[PDB]
């Protein structure tokens, strides 16, 4: 169907359609929304975050970054 | 049939360990609250018929349209199904009242009620009218002790919160 | 998972010593106050679904933008999950009422919830409003001051325990922000 | 309602060290299908426990890490038939009955192509796994009112059998292999006997009902109700002379009153018999007398 | 899973009526006898591993054919599983001692145990012997007549409860045959 | 940290339901057996030093070869590790004695003991000699309430059955 | 899983030949009759829950031993599973109404059901009675002869198809015995 | 029964592929070290009785309290269980010495040893005293072919590291 990796990268669906079994809070902490950042252009924004993670997907801290 | 002792035995079984002092304290509390539960069960076995009679009469008292067409208890037979079902309710409140957990009341009466009630067009609110009638009506010192009355009220409250 | 008993134990382990008379003394006050605590738990349990109904309906009433189309309370399924979550929040608050120590709620349900509701776009101030409604509702049931409820129990002082339950609700509403 | 509520498996979200211990223990039930794992075999799949108790690696992957270990492998992959490997690996992890020949044949075409590890990755990384239970619970006895094949419930309940029972069939294993003595057989192996399902799988019919009954959790209304009923006395005064025993061949005839009197007598001299421990404790006081000699030797 | 409470309940459901005075009366005798029951559970728990060790070693002693090469007790792993099964049998017997109703053991462990033994070639008479040793051992601990153990508890009558525990062990040893 | 209230909270959480009357009866039994537990904890906090002293002295009394070469506590430092470890044991018996379950004693002292003991060549039977000896030493009545002596003996019995 | 199309295919494969004019001709009669078939499916779908309610309530009415205490319809949970199973049986009968070949029902639901209901103590004659009530109910809806239902569709002959649906119900009720 | 050929057959089976040249090289090494293993097995079958005799006599030589009372076997029967168990140990060292892997020694003797030893109060360190006595004693050349000696020592070292 869909390769496991891409599923780790992809968004957590909704409960009423995408999954019957209600997810817990740690699984939003572990995968969630995963998007990497462009390389930033000033001294002020450079040191605070990794541009992107590879073979890893964080979730909902990436929203705040 | 969740009770004190079934929970602790199932839990110590889930650990796979022998029952430590904790479970022993739990069943110690079971034989503490036992006397109040059983006194309530004795008086419930005393006058259950008038309990069901007042409950059903109050139920048709609040809602007259149960005897309207053809939507509900429009025969003497279906009103016999009414006092029949409330007899089962007081029978389960007696059973769970003896056990001291909601377990037999849960597994026999509660589980899957809402599918039957939505399917055979039975509104739950009329049952709530009956139980809240027997809820409002309970005596303060006059028949049973506060624990006996409290225990009864608690069990019936569980019924209401599980019904709707 | 901590009991208040176990909280005293872990304090004694960090202190690396035995129990001592003072911690035992405060724990004796806990045990003597325990029956009031159990009665409070019975009060909050015996009206729980009713509290959830009134609290969530009041949350929708104080701002109808949630039921306005596109909002989170706007749809039928999402409303079901709304009632479900209010029920579960009330459930762990009740567990904290038996325990007397917040650590069960702190590690079970309070952890990761803020970043979940951020991760789903659930408005946090509306949730904290619902937690506030269950706070004042639970204190009104805990002091028998409900306008449609009257328990018949001998009078006494329980205001410390009322402030305890309000501390749990303010912990939740503080931690979902 | 599907009968899941009658059964009881807890798995809490991980809050203390306790919850970690219960969850680990329930996993090694379910992965091994109640097989007995000793210390050394406990120390086989070690590394997934550390990565799970650290919480760095999720729960389905702890289950994968235990399934990939050498012990589970030598019991349920190695000394089983090819079918038997498939429905065992299928029972432990997905907890169902193989639905049809195609499903099992596709797993076996996957084994001939790739072998065991890519299989276990197929059972874990199957979707029906993930939506059935994913990182939340441990595998368990699946009840679901909607069944893809009514046969699913049926063959799954023949897979499970009794809650007390386990998979090994040494006697069954013993007869087919040329061994007069069953216990003479290696016990590390044993999960491989004929595949109980495959008759029903290939032919698609007539699943037995006796086997199905065992797996049913015990129903509080039905099977308990028939079991105990010995009530009342027809006479207020019936005196039977029954026989008690005060050895293999020495026999007493008493009535219930008189046997009660006899037993009370046995209690009267039972205090007398239990007196002897005071002699034991007094004799132990003598240890103190021996110690006094040591005290004298120290003072000399 | 039944309690003695729940056994009275299911009897009342098969009778289709309420509880009535007599069943309540016998249940009152259960509750008044309950502390002796808990004390008995504490006795059997506090010496459990020791009972299992002595019982299984006595089983090996009464016939060394089990440790003779080719037997089931003959090997190291199979001896580990032997001790394990004796421990678990004692565990469910203890659960029946708290419950006062055998239905937990009847549906949990007694069901299919015989079938498992038949499948494994485990000699059933030897198992029933081990259950008999745990029977007399458990009655000796339950009556404080152990030759290396002395609990300090007020005297009274518990012989009905001793016969109860012996009824559980004779149920197991009857049902493994 | 298995106790009454941790078991019932974990169990009602495992159901996902509100705490019914059963759990309330369980914690009612916890405050029943509380006073006997805490009295035992008070006296244990009283004279623990002489408890550890008699336990260790009896432990080397039964087995002299602990001070033999080079296999065991052949220095004053390692005998200080002896009374140190028995201080930890009485500290955990105090903790579990306060809690009323074996939980903190289990998770802090019991779990994984046998690997350390087999690895650092420590025979468990000497610990069993210590616990058993103190066990006999405690008074039936004079030193604690009848329930309390029992509670202490029960906890220490758990230690013995978990040790070997 | 077979269609009537696929049933013709498998007949041609067992015959090892091509399709031929006769099987195509009968399949043309199927296609020309197909819209009546779809209309019949819409009729049985549009009153399905109602059929299940009336059929199961009539089954309980024709013998009140089921609701008598100890019976299978006697309890709340078990009644829920009763309504569920009647719904699912009606569901696979509807699938056989679209398919025109019984093999989907034969391999999906009809297989192993008899030995399941034997394995659970469900009375088979009562189930076959419920299947009979859904049979006559489904034929009454399929011929618009319901006493509280009137569809507005052009008149035509469908008695072959009515006998087809009655053949499915008689297959189920025959195979649950 | 892990050996060279069981590992390679199980591994190439786990791939599901035909045995390539790698496995053939592995069993080639098995028939290389074969002669030294089998020579050690021949001499072990030679004088095993005096091996067990010196091992047990050294075991009670290091620890006298085995014959103290109930702590250790104090009967001639239990010392017959002593030389019995060391006969089984040398029997398993013979078996694994023939196989060339630790496998039969592992699955028959090693697996689950520590539960029986902790349960029936058997201290492992006395077994270690016996095996380290037979370990120290080997004279290498002049006792047997030097290489065989290494094989024997290796096997017995595995026993020690698996015991405690
Ligand atoms: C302005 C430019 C700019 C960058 C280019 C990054 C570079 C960068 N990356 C990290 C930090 C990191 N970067 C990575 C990335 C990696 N993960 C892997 O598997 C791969 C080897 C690699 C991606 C290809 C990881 C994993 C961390 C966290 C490392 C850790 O905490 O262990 C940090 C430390 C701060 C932090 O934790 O975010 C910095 C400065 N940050 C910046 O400000
Ligand atoms: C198993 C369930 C279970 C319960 C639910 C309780 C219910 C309960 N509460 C009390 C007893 C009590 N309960 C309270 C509680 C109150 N204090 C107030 O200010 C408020 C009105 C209220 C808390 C909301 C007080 C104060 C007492 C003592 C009353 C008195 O002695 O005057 C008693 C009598 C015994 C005792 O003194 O403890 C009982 C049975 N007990 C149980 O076993
Ligand atoms: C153990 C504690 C515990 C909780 C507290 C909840 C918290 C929680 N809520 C949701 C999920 C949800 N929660 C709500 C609730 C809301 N609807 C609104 O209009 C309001 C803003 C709000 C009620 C006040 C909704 C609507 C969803 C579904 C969101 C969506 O799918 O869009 C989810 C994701 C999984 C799911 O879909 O159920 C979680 C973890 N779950 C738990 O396990
Ligand atoms: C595959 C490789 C691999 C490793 C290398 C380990 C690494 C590792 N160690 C621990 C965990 C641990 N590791 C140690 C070890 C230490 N004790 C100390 O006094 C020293 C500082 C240190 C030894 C030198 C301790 C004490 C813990 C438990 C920590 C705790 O629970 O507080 C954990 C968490 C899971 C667990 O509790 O076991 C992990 C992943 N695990 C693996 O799977
Ligand atoms: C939480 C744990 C816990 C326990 C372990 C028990 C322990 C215990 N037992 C008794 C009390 C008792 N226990 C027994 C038991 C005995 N009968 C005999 O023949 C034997 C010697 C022995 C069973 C092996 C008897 C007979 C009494 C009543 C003694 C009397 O009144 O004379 C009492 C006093 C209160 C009462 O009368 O019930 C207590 C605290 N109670 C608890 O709360
Ligand atoms: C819930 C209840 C419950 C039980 C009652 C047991 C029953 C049981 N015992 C064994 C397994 C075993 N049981 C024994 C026991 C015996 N050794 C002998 O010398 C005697 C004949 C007998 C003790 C009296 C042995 C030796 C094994 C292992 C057999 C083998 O592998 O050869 C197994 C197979 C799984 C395993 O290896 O552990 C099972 C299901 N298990 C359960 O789950
Ligand atoms: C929280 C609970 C807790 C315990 C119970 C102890 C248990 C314990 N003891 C030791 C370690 C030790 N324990 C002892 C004790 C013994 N000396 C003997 O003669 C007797 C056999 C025995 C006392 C009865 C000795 C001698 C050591 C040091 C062993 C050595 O280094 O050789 C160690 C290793 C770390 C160290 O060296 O201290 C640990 C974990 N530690 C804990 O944290
Ligand atoms: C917290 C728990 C706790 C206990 C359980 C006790 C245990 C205990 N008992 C004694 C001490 C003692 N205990 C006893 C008791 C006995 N007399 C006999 O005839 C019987 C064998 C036995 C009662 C059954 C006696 C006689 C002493 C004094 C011994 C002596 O000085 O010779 C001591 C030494 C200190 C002292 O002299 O008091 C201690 C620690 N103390 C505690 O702090
Ligand atoms: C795919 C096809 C398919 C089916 C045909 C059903 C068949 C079926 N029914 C039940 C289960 C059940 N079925 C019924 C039904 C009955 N109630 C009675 O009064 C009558 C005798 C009968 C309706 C005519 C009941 C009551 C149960 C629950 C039985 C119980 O728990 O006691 C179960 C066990 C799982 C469960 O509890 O749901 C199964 C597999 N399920 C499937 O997946
Ligand atoms: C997508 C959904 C969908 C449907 C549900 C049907 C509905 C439908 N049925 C018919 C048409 C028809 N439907 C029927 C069926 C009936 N014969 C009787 O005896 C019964 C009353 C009834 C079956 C229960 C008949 C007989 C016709 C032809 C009517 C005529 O030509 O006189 C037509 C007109 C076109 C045609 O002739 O096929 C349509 C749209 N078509 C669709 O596309
Ligand atoms: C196939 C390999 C194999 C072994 C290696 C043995 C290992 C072994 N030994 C014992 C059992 C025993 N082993 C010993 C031996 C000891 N006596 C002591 O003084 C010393 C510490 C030690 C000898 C060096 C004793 C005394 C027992 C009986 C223990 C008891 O019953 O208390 C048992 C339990 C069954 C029994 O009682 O026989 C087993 C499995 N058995 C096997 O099947
Ligand atoms: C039209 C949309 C709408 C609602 C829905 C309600 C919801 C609501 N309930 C309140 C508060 C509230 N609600 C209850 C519970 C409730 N009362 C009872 O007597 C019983 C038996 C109850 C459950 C059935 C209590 C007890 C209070 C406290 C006030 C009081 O004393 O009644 C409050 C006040 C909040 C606050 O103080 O900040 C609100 C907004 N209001 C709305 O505008
Ligand atoms: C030589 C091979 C051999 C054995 C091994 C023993 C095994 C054994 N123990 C028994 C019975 C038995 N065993 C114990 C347990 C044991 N005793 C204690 O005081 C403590 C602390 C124990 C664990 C260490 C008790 C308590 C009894 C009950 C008899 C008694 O009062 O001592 C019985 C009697 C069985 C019966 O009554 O039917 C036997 C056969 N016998 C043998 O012939
Ligand atoms: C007193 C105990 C009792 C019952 C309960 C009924 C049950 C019942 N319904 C029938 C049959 C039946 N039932 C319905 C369904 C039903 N009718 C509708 O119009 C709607 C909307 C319905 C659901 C609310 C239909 C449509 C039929 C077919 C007959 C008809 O045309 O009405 C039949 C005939 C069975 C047969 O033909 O073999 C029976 C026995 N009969 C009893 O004696």
């Amino acid at each position: 169907v869909v390769d496991p990796f891409q599923r780790k990268f992809q968004s957590i669906g909704k409960i009423g359609i995408d999954y019957s079994r209600p997810k817990k809070l740690a699984t939003y902490k572990r995968v969630g929304y995963s998007v990497g950042l462009d390389f930033p252009n000033a001294v002020s924004m450079a040191g605070h975050y990794s541009l992107t993670d590879c073979t890893r997907a964080g979730g909902a801290a990436k929203i705040l970054m | 049939m969740k009770s004190v002792i079934t929970t602790t035995i199932s839990a110590a079984d889930a650990a796979g360990r022998f029952p430590s002092s904790s479970d022993l304290e739990s069943i110690q509390g079971n034989i503490q609250r036992a006397s109040a539960r059983l006194e309530a069960a004795e008086k419930l076995s005393g006058n259950h018929e008038a309990v069901v009679k007042e409950a059903g009469d109050a139920c048709f008292a609040k809602y007259s349209y149960l005897k309207n067409s053809g939507e509900a208890g429009d025969s003497q037979e279906k009103i016999n199904k009414c006092y029949r079902d409330v007899d089962h309710y007081m029978r389960l409140i007696n059973y769970s009242l003896v056990v001291g957990g909601t377990g037999p009341l849960d597994e026999w009466g509660i589980a899957g009620s809402r599918e039957v009630y939505r399917t055979l067009n039975l509104p739950g609110s009329a049952y709530i009218a009956s139980f809240t009638f027997t809820r409002d009506r309970l005596c303060v010192p006059r028949d049973m002790s506060s624990q006996a009355g409290v225990e009864f009220v608690a069990a019936l409250d569980y019924v209401i919160n599980s019904l709707s | 998972m901590l009991d208040a008993f176990s909280r005293v134990v872990v304090n004694s382990d960090s202190k690396a010593a035995y129990v001592g008379g003072s911690d035992l003394q405060s724990l004796k006050t806990f045990i003597s106050d325990g029956n009031k605590r159990l009665d409070a738990v019975n009060c909050i349990v015996s009206n729980a679904s009713c509290i959830v109904s009134d609290a969530i309906s009041g949350m929708i009433c104080e701002n109808p933008g949630l039921i306005a189309p596109g909002g989170n309370c706007y749809t039928n399924r999402r409303m079901a999950a709304c009632l479900r979550d209010g029920e579960i929040i009330l459930r762990y608050v009740s567990y904290a009422l038996l325990a007397g120590d917040s650590s069960v709620l702190d590690d079970r349900c309070l952890n990761g919830l803020k970043e979940t509701y951020i991760a789903l776009g659930v408005p946090t101030a509306s949730t904290s409003r619902a937690v506030s409604i269950m706070k004042a509702a639970s204190t009104a049931f805990i002091m028998n001051t409900a306008s449609g409820r009257k328990i018949e129990i001998a009078a006494g002082d329980c205001q410390a325990l009322q402030s305890e339950a309000a501390a749990y609700f303010d912990k939740v509403g503080s931690a979902v922000d | 309602i599907t009968l899941d509520t009658l059964l009881y498996h807890p798995t809490p979200t991980i809050s203390g060290v306790e919850d970690k211990d219960l969850i680990c223990y329930s996993v090694w039930k379910q992965v091994f299908g109640n097989a007995y794992v000793m210390e050394s075999e406990r120390a086989d799949a070690y590394v997934p426990e550390s990565m799970f108790r650290a919480g760095q690696i999720p729960l389905r992957e702890f289950v994968r890490g235990v399934a990939l270990s050498a012990t589970y492998r030598r019991r349920f992959f190695e000394c089983c038939g090819p079918y038997r490997a498939v429905e065992l690996n299928f029972r432990h992890l997905l907890g169902r009955a193989p639905v049809s020949q195609k499903e099992v044949s596709e797993h076996i075409k996957l084994i001939a192509a790739k072998g065991f590890e890519a299989e276990i990755n197929s059972y874990i990384d199957s979707e029906e796994y993930e939506e059935a239970f994913g990182d939340d619970l441990v595998p368990y006895m699946r009840f679901k009112g909607t069944y893809t094949t009514c046969e699913e419930f049926n063959r799954m309940c023949t897979m499970y059998s009794a809650p007390g029972t386990t998979d090994k069939s040494l006697s069954i294993r013993a007869r087919t292999q040329g061994i007069e003595n069953p216990n003479h057989v290696l016990s590390l192996d044993g999960a491989g006997v004929p595949s109980k399902l495959v008759s029903i799988i290939a032919m698609g019919s007539h699943s037995s009902f006796v086997p199905v009954k065992r797996a049913l959790p015990s129903r509080p209304d039905l099977e308990f109700g028939q079991s105990t009923k010995a009530p009342a006395q027809v006479n207020e005064n019936a005196n039977p002379v029954s026989r008690v025993e005060v050895c293999m061949g020495s026999y007493m005839y008493l009535t219930a009153e008189e046997a009660a009197q006899y037993n009370t007598d046995v209690m009267e001299q039972d205090q007398i018999a239990s007196y002897a421990e005071t002699e034991i404790s007094e004799a132990e006081t003598e240890i103190a007398r021996l110690q006094a000699k040591i005290a004298e030797l120290n003072l000399i």
